[PDB]
């Protein structure tokens, strides 16, 4: 079962017959005991990972695709044994990072979500750093600022879901910060790329999460501002 | 042994508690 799930995955499937599996999986990582998600393991994770590489690297059924793994790493990851394995990979988080694309909004909120989690993880360390870093390795990727996919996020046609999204995660990589110069030096190099604008547009917003966002955003800034 | 770890870290995410 377990083992079944990683052949299948390791077999070649492609667009509905990787999507109906991957949404298989989904529900029985969800449903699952943990001994069951261990029995996946990192084996099982390296098939979801491999897959989600390629997808991210080639270019009908592949924003979904990618979509229903970013799922089953949420669920791969609704536990401890789950965070300190995708921690353990060598590229997991980058791929994650690469999964906010703007132009698939829906799996952007769901990625940067698992990612603002990270960021605030008591175990490991700074998890913000982590990553910042593979922002800074996807940013040359793609030939981008590295904040640029967040301000994309939350421009004014975008949904609110979105928008809180990418606030959401501006605000875990800056608060569990213990340095005042790195965390203004972030606030400020967003600001340069045009978030001070949207600030203006954000704050007339009806909306209770919107509205939570910005007063972190806000009050740490203030803060920081008297501290320096 | 027990689940619903990351949906802890949503829901502190997502009112505020966490930041912190």
């Amino acid at each position: 079962s377990a083992m079944m799930y990683i052949q299948e995955l390791r077999s070649g499937l492609r667009d509905m017959h990787l999507l109906s599996c991957l949404e298989s999986l989904r529900v029985s990582l969800n449903n699952n005991p943990v001994s069951w998600v261990q029995t996946f393991g990192a084996e099982g994770l390296a098939s979801l990972l491999d897959i989600l590489k390629r997808l991210h690297d080639e270019k009908n059924y592949d924003s979904r695709n990618q979509h229903e793994i970013i799922r089953c790493l949420k669920a791969f990851m609704n536990n401890k044994f789950g965070i300190k394995t995708m921690l353990e990979t060598e590229e997991g988080i980058l791929l994650l990072v690469r999964a906010m694309d703007p132009a698939v909004p829906n799996m952007m909120i769901d990625a940067a979500k698992l990612l603002s989690a990270l960021c605030i993880l008591p175990q490991p360390e700074d998890m913000n750093e982590r990553v910042l870093e593979a922002m800074t390795e996807r940013a040359e990727m793609d030939e981008v600022e590295r904040f640029q996919p967040l301000l994309d996020g939350l421009k004014s046609g975008t949904s609110i879901a979105l928008k809180v999204g990418c606030l959401q995660l501006i605000n875990a990589l800056i608060t569990p910060a213990e340095e005042l110069d790195f965390r203004v030096h972030i606030r400020s190099e967003l600001m340069r790329l045009g978030l001070h604008q949207v600030l203006q547009e954000l704050r007339e917003i009806e909306n209770e999460d919107m509205k939570v966002q910005l007063c972190v955003f806000d009050e740490q800034g203030d803060e920081d501002f008297f501290d320096l | 042994d027990e689940t619903g770890v990351m949906d802890s870290l949503l829901e502190a995410l997502q009112s505020g508690a966490a930041f912190r």
